[PDB]
């Protein structure tokens, strides 16, 4: 649960960043994915 | 420990939840999309160090691109705390 305050806090970035650009998640999906 | 790429893409679409990620996936090609949904429908339970390292690796990658203007404390401040504890960390910087 201090554990499960730092997911929830991780979450949020990402949350952030999903609002700000999903493309730019698609890019790192993409870096990712393909090796 | 070690995470093959194509999973860290499964377990960060996951933990987006599926409208979010739908509204990721119509940025990639038709192809692309296919083998991930593969992937996704394979992952299997994901353990929670997984999902943290795959989320704090994401974070960097996605800031990569980001000019920093300071900031340095509140960094410098989860640093310290992470790898010490803050107890310890009052100590290394000098009571």
């Amino acid at each position: 649960m201090p554990e499960e305050k730092e997911l929830l806090e991780l979450l949020e970035e990402l949350e952030n960043i999903f609002s700000r650009s999903p493309s730019d998640i698609a890019e790192i999906v993409r870096l990712w994915f393909f090796e | 420990k070690k995470i093959d790429g194509r999973r860290k893409a499964a377990v960060l679409l996951v933990a987006l939840g599926p409208e979010k990620a739908a509204q990721v996936m119509k940025h990639l090609d038709e192809e692309t999309v296919e083998q991930l949904v593969v992937e996704i429908a394979n992952i299997g339970r994901v353990t929670p160090e997984e999902k943290k390292q795959v989320l704090e690796e994401f974070l960097s990658l996605a800031k990569a691109k980001e000019m920093i203007s300071e900031g340095g404390i509140e960094y410098a401040k989860k640093v310290l705390e992470k790898a010490f504890g803050p107890e310890r960390a009052r100590k290394i910087i000098e009571r």
